[PDB]
């Protein structure tokens, strides 16, 4: 039976489902995310202050990989979350039509700001577009950092090089990966935000696109 | 956009918003009428839908004159307003030759000015279907008139949103020249298959005529012996 | 959008709602109309559609008067606004003179109502074509009329969806002053060969006239005799 | 843009100005009427809003005659051509027969004048609801009547924001044939049902009429022994 | 867009719409005519499209009087306008004077309302032009006049598809002052001379007026003497 | 675009279009009316504006008639009209009763013409408030009227662009039946409350009427006096 | 004969070969789509509390393999079943027409989140658009994994390489594919209850997308 | 002579050419894919039941040279065949004009399909657009294999590499391009099938786009 | 309570938090941007003048990473007072409708300036669009410099290059990033002063997109 099927699907995730989640961002979440950028912020005092030597090629700091892991896995529960809410909206797009679709309008807007968070504030995505990658760092920032400094870790340890410059890359790869996350934080907040705004402002026409008062018609 | 002005003609010779018009007369609950033995019926449901509106008051068999009613569907307030002109239409008739003597001119006086309003840019067509039944010097009639003003005269009929399940039931189980009371059962049943299942049919609007009588209108106690 | 008004010619000199008005006409089931020894015939096919319809009722060849009659395909409100206006002009030029002289101008009053709609903006064209066959004192004449107001006079000729279909049957196999039983079976014949194969014609309408005489409708069946 | 204009249908035959002018009856404070024991009553809520105001002129209840009154929901300046407009309906009515025996006529001259302005290009509807009680031949009545020109006789009925409240603790607390003194209070109870909880129901209107008299407007101080 | 609306210029001073009611025009068939000794002739080729059209009704040249006549290519339906507001000038210039002295007037009277017909907004132009050609006071006449109401006396003119084969061929070979015979001969070649060659010229339409005569319409054995 | 049309509604049941009128009452500068013991007032700003004006002359009050007096704000060509049509009104009322009964009818004739410029496609609003202040037989009446025809009845209230600073204040300071002198003054201070600080105020105008007197417009010095 | 070969296409493909899709994806599908993603975060958290040796470097991992595999078969099969109710729909897409449209645009609609589901979230295609991919992870999931450890693989055999970042990068292959998995079945349920809703809600155009009364003629 | 240059075109590119076929695509084509995609899904079985070792790198599987020569044979036939619908439109492409252009556009809609069949499905071009390549597999499908195959081939024999993942990639090779080929032809079942519907549906229009009825003109 | 999460958002960044970034920027920002410009500068001088030999090589100038580090951290801070800015417009943009926007359209006109700005003047993104990145250098310039370097240190130092053009480009790195330091800072500042009057102008409507008078409506 078909109107069971999306009884089925509608039921599965309801209104509470999608508020969870926002009631989780407004509290929890930028709350952790705060975190994140403070941790970052710290590790990128030491380095600053730091003079590197060959040794430094030789072991991957602790302290930024535990940075780069704690943002991956924030970013993680953020991408699972944000498809709780496309999921409550995208099973309530209604049957298409030419008109009577001021609602529809609401629930597109939406899933397109859901999709900006994921696809390019998380860069959650295998290949980014031609819009680029907007965001400082994506998902896969560990791999990222991992593979910038064994190219340049290698190229240290080997006859290792003689560049001046290349082990001051060493130490400004270590830098700008805890740079990044604290930008890439402020900019996940200001977005987790604006999805908070959007949500609780339209939830109404999320769920119920259209009402139909036939008082006019008998 | 063929699709937006009464004057324009899509490149396949079709008129969308009179099209659209009709969609309109879907959205109102469904009746229908019959001719029986000696006269014809018209039932007519009626979407009950609050304890605190009044019954007895809006309905929608109005009889046109003592010999002739009409049920509708769609747009109310359109609807009422074609019901008026029915009615004077009828009277300036009736003042001219002294009768009513071909109850189809009045559907056509009806149904032309519903066609004037699919042909002139400035307005919207009306957005009702109609059935007229009555007796006059023909006989027993029964007629359809619908938002493009196209007119047909059947034995049987409906508009509104069960339309086409009331239709094929009676194309198979209806009969020429059955009694009265067999007549309202048939219709009844006809109006039941329309409805969702477990959906029950609440007391409808009967009116029937007969030839050499004057409408009556079935009172609820006497519908609902047939529920 | 050389193609959305009325009033708007394309750069080639073309007005293409009119010719879309001209599409609605296709839309109708085929009629067609034959001159014959002494006589004109006109033979319409009805969509026959359902047996709660009435059929002695709603049907396609109209009189305009006892010796002038018409045939109308596309939509039916507008065509019967069309007939209406060709009876009341009829009998206008029948008041002011006694009597119908040349049937010709009947038609291009009818056919000039037409154009007008065609020139105007603030109204859609007629989406109908009409043949018109009679006697008068020029003798018998028969007519088609479209949605542009263009006038012709014919031998034969036919309306509707298969007119194509009829138009080369009857370019193949006509004869000036066949009698009318011949004319008859030709015209069924044409109309036949029309329809998808496989596909059986089902009573059509047939209506004649002859010089000394008033049109007689033949009735179901003395038209069977010819199926 | 099936959306722009009063005269353009939707694919679902669907005319959304005028469900947009309905919006606009939403933005009106909420006003109310009750069918009681051999009577009717109209509380409207008034939106007070500065000290500078008079209080004691502009005000949603209006008497049409000594038996009839209105209040209205919308746009203000629409409102009152509509209340003048029912105003010399009801006297035309009245000097054409001496008197006003069903005040179901009066408002189908309202709700047709209403109705007009949502089918003919160049204008816009009316964004207002009304509802109009009193008592006629028939007894106490009690109509709304809506931008559309759809018309509905209650027992009891509401109009503006708090619309849907009103409605619904009615449709559970509402008794037939109450004493008028029950009937006022169970109005301001529901009134005050569709308020935001912290906030506090100051001075309505309330005026009633029972079988036999004239309507009376209550004052400021009979209506604080309810609230 | 300076190409939609009939009241639009363009930035060089065109008026695109009145260009392209001339397309419409070219659409027709080629007809023509020429002063000759004390007279002046029209010839009309008919595009015969048929056996079962009657040929001896709907043709292309049409008396405005018994002393004038006219040609018209384009819109048939808009001829069939154009030619019997002719007609009616005529009567009225003849009922206010008695006689009709300088045809140039009754033209201009008909490129007049052509005129009007690409200024205002709300019309189209008439997709036709025309030939009158006759004899006044003053003499034999010959004028056309188009779409855009344009008029223009000549000793020999076409209108129609072939106008310019037909116009350059009358260039070189036209003389004033020819034997009626001759002339004919001389329009017949020129019209063979805008035809597709391997396409051969059926019998056209011929008539001629010679000083103190009346028009004499050429029957289909007189015709085709010459071809 | 639902912005740009007089007759077209927002989704949400806007006139935006009559909104926007709303918007050049804004531009106009500030005045204002209070009611006092025994009678009314109208204070208005003045933007003067060159030496090379007369100031005597174009100025914001006008008489109506001996006992009512209006002030406007926002498009001046509006204002003039419409203060035109005021007084016109106020003659026709004198004429068929002998006096002016009540001031609120008075503007409520001006307010219907402003409606109705809200409703008909092919005209835009006026983009005007007034403030008409006068006596009566119910006593001293102060109402104010913008383009949306919406009227109410005030104490004390004020338009153009300080209408906020004036109306707070007044809400603030405020008290009914103050002596004349205060009243002036208290409108004085409340002028100045909605200027920029270091900007001073001019001299204003400054008219009152008391119940059994005419109108009396205050001269230059007599003003100064309060500044 | 014309009408003859129209309808052998339709008798073959008809709406209950979509439905049956339809069916299957609102009950096994998802289901699958959760084990899925369950295998994957189970093997995320067995490989986050591993440390890696040169020993990781000689060994593929089976326990991802599977998971991969598994994946790879899931999105085999889905796609196979949304070509069904393409070819479904794309053989009833009618007579060209300027207007009469209604339908046709209902069906163009649906075609089109197909279309996504197939290339942009299925990742099926053999390159990818100035779109970018913006699923995590696509159909050759076995390949990109395989790709990726088997360069890091070689640089630590061989002398291998003393890059200590290059080690922990082999290790975030492993992770991060596992993690891709998480994600991408998440967002494969998102997309395939959106189809399931879309389907439901549309599917009587998607069959007749016109119906013409020609009661007005005659 | 003008008209006897367009007459010849047209006469030797006839509507029954364009029907020819279409109606071996409605028959023998959409077997000989269905062939194709058995015999791929059978090759694919045999491969996910191998172990590999070295010795799979010194032998290309022929069974899977078969598989996809016989795919790109038929892929070769469809172009042509294509080439031919395309012939018969694009040659009564009529006269241009900014008006009656109602047969025009559907020339150009039915020739549009035909394209994206040439182009994106049947992957015939030289290089993919930014569209990318939405096909699993193209025309040039051995080539890819036997590239792909031959780089790891090369770096397995040589001291070939040690690395594991590099030998499963060599199987995952195999057994992707097996699946690409189902689904691949998968795909192009259902473009064909869309092409038959869309041709038997416009072809009076794609042969006659105008008719211009002068009944109106005298 | 929903209306309280809203609140608590808008409490929290308020038009004071967004003013405060404004007079910072109108203030101390442009001074230290201009101060950034003329140690460039004076770095640039220094640099014309000298001649290169593979001394240069051998040692990284600190003159030039002083300026540089002192860039980023710079566009680091405007970064994140920029999505101050953001936050307070963003948690502020009202219900979605199809009308009443014209505030709408001043706060996505603004957000789209400080997006141009983030994105595309300061460089922040991970990897830029098919726009092109037009600010001459980025926030990541420490780490652009170091590699642009290291890669000419490597082919100097090694037998190293014999390649004089080589030697020269080793300075016209030095010189180059100096220079697009002053560019890049010119630009800056039309770019801040942009947003200062963008904000000052539009700031009502920023915060108050809607205010809806019912004095016509009873």
């Amino acid at each position: 039976k078909r109107a069971a099927l999306i009884q089925n699907l509608r039921d599965s995730y309801t209104e509470t489902s999608s508020f969870a989640v926002i009631e989780e961002w407004a509290a929890g979440t930028l709350q952790e995310i705060e975190g994140i950028a403070k941790a970052a912020a710290e590790a990128h005092g030491v380095i600053r202050n730091s003079t590197y030597g060959r040794a430094q090629a030789e072991k991957s700091p602790e302290q930024l990989l535990g940075v780069l892991q704690r943002y991956q896995d924030l970013c993680h529960n953020v991408y699972c979350q944000a498809e709780t809410i496309r999921t409550v909206i995208a099973i309530r797009i209604p049957e298409h039509k030419e008109a009577d679709n001021l609602g529809v309008a609401v629930q597109h807007a939406v899933l397109k700001i859901i999709d900006e968070l994921e696809i390019k504030t998380l860069g959650s995505g295998e290949k980014s577009g031609s819009g680029g990658a907007p965001t400082p760092i994506g998902m896969y920032a560990l791999r990222e950092y991992l593979s910038a400094r064994s190219t340049v870790e290698d190229k240290l340890l080997g006859g290792g090089s003689q560049s001046p410059s290349l082990l001051l890359e060493l130490r400004q790869i270590d830098a700008d990966f805890m740079l990044k996350v604290e930008l890439a934080t402020t900019h996940l907040s200001t977005m987790v935000r604006a999805v908070i705004n959007a949500y609780l402002l339209n939830w109404k026409k999320l769920i119920q696109p259209r009402t139909g008062t036939d008082h006019m018609y008998s | 956009a063929y699709d937006r002005a009464i004057t324009v003609f899509s490149p396949d010779g079709r008129l969308f918003q009179v099209e659209y018009a009709r969609e309109a007369v879907k959205k109102g609950s469904t009746a229908l009428g019959m001719k029986f033995a000696n006269g014809v019926l018209l039932i007519s449901d009626k979407k009950v839908r609050s304890r605190l509106i009044e019954q007895n008051s809006i309905e929608k068999i109005q009889l046109i004159d003592d010999y002739v009613a009409a049920v509708t569907s769609g747009l109310v307030a359109d609807a009422r307003v074609l019901v008026d002109f029915a009615r004077i239409s009828a009277q300036q008739e009736k003042v001219t030759y002294g009768s009513l003597v071909n109850i189809e001119n009045l559907v056509k006086r009806v149904a032309d000015q519903m066609q004037q309003y699919t042909q002139y840019g400035g307005v919207r067509p009306y957005g009702v279907s109609l059935i007229f039944a009555g007796i006059d010097q023909i006989g027993p009639r029964l007629f359809d008139c619908d938002p493009a003003g196209t007119i047909n005269e059947y034995k049987a009929t409906a508009i509104g949103s069960g339309k086409d399940a009331v239709v094929s039931f009676l194309e198979r189980e209806y009969k020429e020249n059955l009694p009265e009371k067999e007549a309202v059962t048939l219709g009844i049943k006809a109006l039941k298959s329309s409805l969702e299942e477990g959906e029950e049919l609440k007391a409808p609007e009967i009116a029937s005529i007969t030839v050499g009588n004057k409408y009556r209108i079935y009172d609820q106690e006497e519908v609902k012996k047939f529920l």
